[PDB]
RNA sequence: GCAAACCGCCUCUGCCCGC
RNA sequence: GUGGAAAGGCGGGCAGAGGCGGUUUGC
């Protein structure tokens, strides 16, 4: 039933070790809710919302590999931008607004023939073991259509992924990203 | 396209007792932090009380502003309330689900609208979003180490109802905050256009203006309200911040001045240099 | 009318439950002084301890506890009351004056306290042939209160902290709906919730002075130190009937006192005119019974004497109104047997009972004076 | 609205015994019919020898007002009545206790809920406090949501036997059936939310003893010395084999009786 | 009987009160916790339940006199002000401790009667931690006084007095 | 239907009690020893104060009496109290008919008028505003809380009684057994600092909506706030710093542009009193 | 020669309506 | 080239009604 692992604890389950899981999620999903009231009568009418709300250390992070001249050209410059802006939702409450730090991390993982998928995978070829994700967003209004991805750790085999480019009758292109983040995992008979 | 981004600090004091109920051990608790506790005030809240006060401005000047702001010249004063026909005549035009807002129903009406241009706009084949960013205000370093040292961070008010004849008494309980709170607010405006920011912070302004002589949530009218904005720093982040990284924002300074002295008291004075640079 | 003042025509006592230890006090002449304890023990400190924690404490021979200061200080006193008597050796408990900033004044539960008793006797005297119309609603107890049949004469055997006036005040004021017992008070039922009177103007310091009311009734009489205003201080007071709650409430009386209101003229009308006629019909009627008994001190009777002939509505206030003037009990005198058998149930003598002066056995004058005469007009 | 979720604890284990193909059609047959057919006849106000006294807010009706959505043979979801939902998750564990021979348990997770709620979040909540049972003792139900310090010595579900004997002591004492109160605790609810309040000074921090005669003069100063004999004095030996104090349990009795009054 | 009632941390707070609802076994036991009590002279001498412990043995042993709240409310009000002071407003409670001896000292002054005893045993027992509160901080070492201060009336109404 | 904003007269002053004043609060918050029906409090600072729910209700209370006793002479002047008969809907358990009282709120009737456009005629719903089911018209007066005054806060580190302890003891007529309590009250003659706010909407009616306050204001000053009145405790009296404006060029602005009418030495009952007119004719220049 | 006794709270109310 | 855009948990509700710091008698 366990959905994440440590940084250790994830080094033993790629080598078919013998692993614990950890004992607390780091947030919560509460249902905070608003109301809309009117401006002559003030008469109220209740819907409900949900968040994320984290605790007084925790937060989220992702990962990056790739060359530098990339990373402090484009990925550097956009997270700073988007320390003032949000990450989906309701931004103008305040929701996905962050302070960012980068630092360093390092994973022990044996080399092999397989590997997991650390983001969402939109695979060419079928994959070994997997678990399905099925999402589409919103771009500029537009309602992107849904999408068979691959949800994270799942396992492929030589699999680069590969982003699909949609028209959604704007002016440029969307890009959709299915590039899979293949780390090496030992596997079973199957 | 994009310039920079105008970010407002400041705290909220109350006052008097603020209650931003949740109706979920009291009988009505005021909204809480659910890792530490804690209350607080939404930016939802405190967005929705700027912009109610604000479109009752707009409502009393539709016809004195027809030409400063265009699409004000579509709307009537009064509600839709009446005849249940959405995006009439009337300025309070959208129902959500049993009350009425304004809000205007495409981009090319909302760009000129000075609410949604401020405040944002839904419409079909519209989607205007907003240029405002409305944080969650939080207790103060200061208040949180109160809430260390074991004090009460919010009270419990009993009220009565009386008859007015035979005088039979009939009461509950209401949660509120604590009076004398230093909360930590935040606004970040974004500067999309170049030319209308200084009408989008000066309304901005004087929906705060509004709310120092209004409440903000809760009983009010029977005195749980009374709110007040102690602004620290406005600051610019300009484009080139974003880019490059090297900080060189232009930091306005106003360590004690009030929502009065600072809409034109300095408002020549302290945006000199972010006027300059556009 | 509004403001309508009054006169004090006898030492008036309201107590505030205090009494001043002799370390307080030091009496330098036959004027007397309060001393500032929070003060002088603080201002005795740059002379320097421990030694006044320990000799307030011990409470030795007082006089020497407080001329103690005499030495090497002097002059430290509060508000320096007079004594008006032969007495004070200190050896005393001077009980003290309410007061609100060291100013005394008249606090406005206690004359309202006084009116209710000279309007309950009102009430039962003139309502047993119409009380049992007033419980003939949801009380279904006046068959009782009509085979004894007035409904004092059933009251005595009916008993036959102390909560001896729960049914009474729960005729005369309250009827109820129903409770455990057969009827009670029910607070929302009320003519006198419309009586407003309030607290009074400060009367002055000139005005307040120590007294020695001695006790008689037996042979070997005790002394009692407390401080009164003195006879002859005039203050002003404010009391009005708020008319417009009584129009309101109409049709929720349900008491005895409203069926004394319905026989003079219109209910919401004629209340303010019955409340002195009740004021000067107990208040005389218990002036002209303390005639009767002539075991005090001569000069009292002559101030009974004097008593009349002076406009005005006289009543009893404080602390040396007697139990002849706090209570009912006047009208229960022309029982005899009845209430005899019923005040031993109650209790009275101790240290069994007192056989022949039961009730009226003390008196309380201050200085040849019956205390506690308040002229209000 | 009232939301139970409720599945049988280590049935995989007991379906795995059987060693035979005419034992396991027994097992599965049986397991089977008591989610089917005789949970209909536990709603139905029957078999009350097996069942017995179960902490009841109102007595119990003709026709219950519970839409039994699921029941598939080791699961169900029901929802109805809160108060009739509260009940009904000790009526189907005490006749699912003796249908077997006592060996097999079950788990209940209960919320309470806005009417105008999506129906996906009260699945999802529910689901949540039924694994939260699952996953500390498989014999034990989640009665309210509570409020508990993160020192991971607490608790938020009760087992089944400590809550009803739980409320075989506290409840006879102040609650008299049908939504109304005892003798001496009308119009004195000023008492017990104050009590959760006393409540919440063992939940900020529990090494704290100032909720212990908090108690005690609140209890003390409405002449209550006799409700609540143990809420004044600390449990020494619950220090000694490291559990709660009984502070800390009394939270899923009274706040159900909170909830019972109109509050 | 009492000795084994009355134990170290929370003997029988519900057993006291029904024994205390009683002379000859709280005249002693009691007392060798008032002079417990007394021997524990620095104020700071519990971190533990004994400041609960304590209290509760002295509560029992004054609700067996008379002990009216209402003679005491004047020192009881008066450390409600000076702990509303250490709320950032004073540091120095010096110069009103000294009253709050004073009104200590001008209680049992007064107290005179009957009521000798119900005021004796609670002037021996405030007294040594009052005189460890004249040279101590008042943030700390005064939150324990106070706290103790507390649970003494706390338990005293419990135990059926005032 | 059609709200509107022209400003916010702004009614500041001081509340005088002349006689002590008891607005009594519950205990049990964390408190062991202390007089019994204590003041009210502000738990941050220690001092007691005034709700403005207990005021805005004190004179709601005082102000639908006075309009019960006169249901066939505002009606002149004033539409939807024809709908009102003087009464009470406690002979009657149904809620909205011919009697003047018509909420029972739990158990105690109170004047709210159901509806918005009946409660926009309403004297009373007006001016201390409604609820109801789809019109729910909302108030144009705020009443907020009255902490004590800046020279009663120094009397306070100075160690003067900022409150008392008053016994009051009920005596049984027939035994003659007093029944003792102790009333915690403030001190009279402090002084505590109020704030009413009117929001001016429909400039047809506001010279009502001010002569009604002041109206139920001088009720107040004859009647008693708080506290058991009856038997002295309470005595209120108002006493006015400035009247002002704040018009709606103002909070665009933030120039100093009110209209601030001076009634520093005046009573309530003379600002009612001939002068209105003179007070507030550079607010009907301003509109 | 001056007091010492008892009484220190009692009894009614406690979230509605609206999405 | 963001499962997004718009959305005040609030409208109305006096902690209030009743209540002399009192009376009795001795050690
Ligand atoms: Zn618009
Ligand atoms: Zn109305």
């Amino acid at each position: 039933k366990a959905k994440y692992l440590d940084l250790k604890n994830f080094e033993l389950a790629l080598r078919l070790r013998p692993f614990t899981i950890p004992e607390e999620i780091p947030y919560a999903r509460v249902d905070v809710p608003r109301v809309v009231l009117d401006r002559v009568t003030q008469d109220s009418s209740i819907y409900f919302w949900e968040e994320i709300r984290f605790r007084e250390k925790s937060g989220v992070y992702f990962l990056y590999s790739g060359p530098r001249e990339v990373f402090d050209g484009y990925i550097a410059p956009a997270m700073r931008f988007l320390g003032d802006t949000g990450i989906g939702g309701k931004s103008t409450w305040g929701a996905g607004l962050f302070e960012v730090e980068f630092h360093e991390m390092k994973i022990d993982a044996p080399g092999s023939e397989y590997s997991v998928t650390l983001s969402n995978a939109l695979p060419t070829k079928t994959p070994v073991l997997w678990r399905l994700l099925r999402k589409g967003g919103w771009s500029f209004g537009r309602r992107k259509p849904r999408m068979t991805f691959i949800a994270e750790g799942s396992i492929v085999k030589n699999d680069p992924g590969g982003m699909e480019r949609l028209e959604l009758g704007l002016s440029h292109e969307v890009y959709v990203y299915g590039l899979t983040f293949p780390l090496g995992v030992e596997l079973p008979e199957g | 396209r994009f310039y920079g981004k105008i970010v407002i600090k400041g705290k909220i004091k109350a006052v008097t007792g603020l209650h931003i109920g949740s109706q979920r051990g009291i009988a009505n608790p005021v909204i809480k932090d659910p890792h530490t506790g804690l209350p607080y005030i939404p930016g939802s809240s405190l967005k929705g009380r700027l912009r109610s006060l604000f479109e009752i401005l707009v409502n009393s000047r539709l016809g004195e502003w027809r030409e400063k702001y265009p699409s004000l010249a579509n709307y009537s004063p009064g509600s839709c309330r009446p005849d249940n026909q959405e995006n009439c005549g009337k300025f309070f035009n959208r129902k959500i689900n049993r009350g009425w807002i304004h809000v205007c129903p495409d981009y090319e009406t909302a760009l000129a609208c000075p609410v949604c241009r401020l405040f944002g706009a839904s419409g079909k084949e519209s989607n205007f979003p907003s240029r405002i960013i409305v944080r969650d205000a939080f207790l103060t370093k200061e208040w949180e180490e109160k809430w260390r040292a074991g004090e009460a961070i919010t009270e419990a008010k009993i009220e009565v109802g009386i008859d007015r004849v035979t005088s039979q008494a009939n009461p509950r309980t209401n949660e509120r905050v604590v009076a004398g709170a230093e909360f930590e607010f935040e606004i970040i405006y974004n500067v999309e256009n170049t030319t209308h920011w200084r009408d989008d912070i000066k309304n901005l302004l004087t929906a705060m203006a509004l709310l120092e002589d209004s409440y903000l949530g809760g009983s009010g009218s029977r005195g749980y309200g009374k709110v007040k904005f102690i602004f620290d720093s406005f600051e610019f982040r300009p484009l080139d911040y974003y880019r490059t990284g090297k900080d060189e924002d232009i930091v306005s300074i106003d360590a004690r001045e009030k929502s009065v002295s600072d809409i034109l008291s300095g408002f020549d004075s302290l945006f000199s240099e972010v006027e300059g640079k556009l | 009318m509004t403001e309508r003042t009054l006169k004090v025509l006898s030492p008036l006592h309201i107590g505030t439950g205090n009494e001043l230890t002799p370390v307080d006090i030091y009496p330098r002449e036959n004027i007397i002084h309060v001393l500032d304890t929070e003060r002088l023990v603080n201002d005795l400190m740059n002379l320097g301890e421990l030694n006044e924690i320990l000799a307030l404490l011990k409470n030795p021979p007082a006089y020497i506890w407080k001329g103690y200061i005499e030495e090497f200080h002097l002059d430290p006193s509060d508000y320096s009351i007079y004594t008006l008597k032969i007495h004070g050796r200190k050896s005393m408990q001077i009980k003290e004056f309410i007061k609100l900033n060291g100013r005394p004044y008249i606090p406005g539960s206690s004359l309202k306290g006084a009116i209710r008793t000279a309007v309950l006797y009102k009430a039962l005297k003139e309502c047993d042939a119409r009380a049992v119309m007033r419980v003939v609603s949801k009380v279904n107890g006046d068959v009782a209160r009509d085979i004894g049949r007035d409904v004092l004469d059933y009251y005595m055997s009916f008993l036959s902290r102390k909560r001896a006036d729960d049914l009474l005040e729960a005729i005369v004021f309250g009827m109820e709906p129903d409770r455990r017992s057969k009827i009670r008070y029910e607070p929302k039922r009320d003519p006198m919730k419309a009586l407003i009177v309030r607290d009074s103007k400060p009367v002055g310091r000139k005005h307040l002075a120590v007294y020695h009311v001695e006790v008689i009734g037996n042979p070997q009489p005790i002394p009692i130190w407390v401080e009164a205003i003195e006879p002859g201080a005039a203050t002003d007071v404010e009391i009005h009937v708020d008319t417009e709650a009584l129009r309101l409430n109409a049709d929720y009386f349900n008491g005895l006192l409203w069926e004394c209101l319905k026989e003079r003229g219109e209910p919401g009308e004629v209340f303010e005119d019955f409340l002195w006629e009740a004021v000067d019909e107990f208040y005389t009627a218990v002036m002209k019974y303390e005639t009767i008994e002539v075991q005090k001190f001569s000069q009292v009777r002559s101030f009974y004497a004097s008593l009349e002939d002076h406009s005005g509505h006289v009543l009893r206030l404080g602390w040396g109104s007697g139990w002849l003037a706090m209570t009912i009990g006047l009208l229960l005198v022309e029982k005899g047997y009845k209430w005899e058998n019923v005040r031993k149930k109650l209790g009275l003598g101790k240290k069994g009972s007192g056989f022949s002066r039961e009730f009226p056995k003390t008196r309380r004058l201050a200085d040849g004076m019956p205390m506690g005469w308040v002229v209000l007009e | 609205l009232g939301v139970m979720k409720g599945d049988v604890d280590r049935l995989g284990e007991f379906f795995s015994s059987m060693d035979s193909p005419s034992k396991l059609a027994t097992a599965s047959r049986f397991m089977d019919y008591f989610f089917k057919g005789y949970i209909g006849a536990i709603i139905e106000g029957k078999f009350g020898y097996i069942i017995g006294d179960v902490p009841s807010l109102r007595d119990w009706p003709e026709e219950p007002d519970i839409v039994v959505v699921y029941a598939g043979g080791d699961d169900f979801f029901i929802v109805g009545a809160w108060d009739q939902i509260f009940e009904l998750a000790f009526r189907v564990r005490r006749a699912f206790n003796a249908y077997t021979g006592g060996k097999l348990t079950l788990s209940v997770g209960l919320g309470y809920f806005d009417e105008r709620t999506p129906i996906y979040r009260m699945a999802d909540v529910v689901s949540e406090r039924l694994d939260t049972a699952k996953d500390e003792g498989r014999n034990r139900v989640f009665v309210v949501g509570r409020s508990r310090p993160l020192d991971g010595k607490h608790k938020l579900s009760y087992e089944w036997n400590h809550y009803e004997e739980l409320w075989r002591t506290y409840a006879p004492r102040i609650y008299a059936g049908n939504g109304r109160l005892k003798g001496k605790l009308e119009s004195k609810k000023g008492l017990l939310w104050k009590l959760l309040e006393i409540r919440e000074l063992y939940v900020r921090d529990p090494n704290d003893v100032r909720w212990a005669y908090l108690t005690a003069y609140l209890l003390g100063r409405h002449g209550l010395s006799d409700l609540f004999p143990e809420l004044v004095g600390i449990d020494t030996k619950a220090v000694e084999r490291k559990e709660p104090q009984p502070v800390y349990w009394v939270d899923g009795v009274l706040k159900i009786v909170l909830m019972a009054v109109r509050r | 009987v009492d000795a084994s009632r009355l134990f170290g941390e929370s003997p029988d707070v519900v057993g006291i009160k029904k024994m205390l609802e009683k002379g000859k076994q709280w005249e002693a036991i009691q007392p060798y916790f008032d002079n417990v009590v007394r021997e524990a002279k620095n104020f700071l001498e519990w971190s533990p339940n004994k400041r609960l412990a304590n209290a509760v043995t002295v509560a029992a042993y004054l609700t067996s006199q008379g002990l009216k709240t209402n003679q005491v409310r004047k020192i009881l009000d008066m450390a409600r002000t000076t702990e509303l002071k250490v709320k950032r407003g004073e540091g120095d409670i010096k110069d009103d401790l000294v009253k709050m001896r004073y009104l200590l000292a001008y209680t049992v002054g007064k107290a005179t009667g009957q009521s000798k005893y119900s005021l004796d045993a609670f002037h021996r027992i405030l007294d040594p931690m009052l005189e460890v509160l004249m040279g101590s901080p008042k943030k700390e070492n005064f939150e324990k006084f106070y706290d103790f201060l507390q649970a003494v009336v706390a338990y005293h109404k419990f135990f059926g007095g005032g």
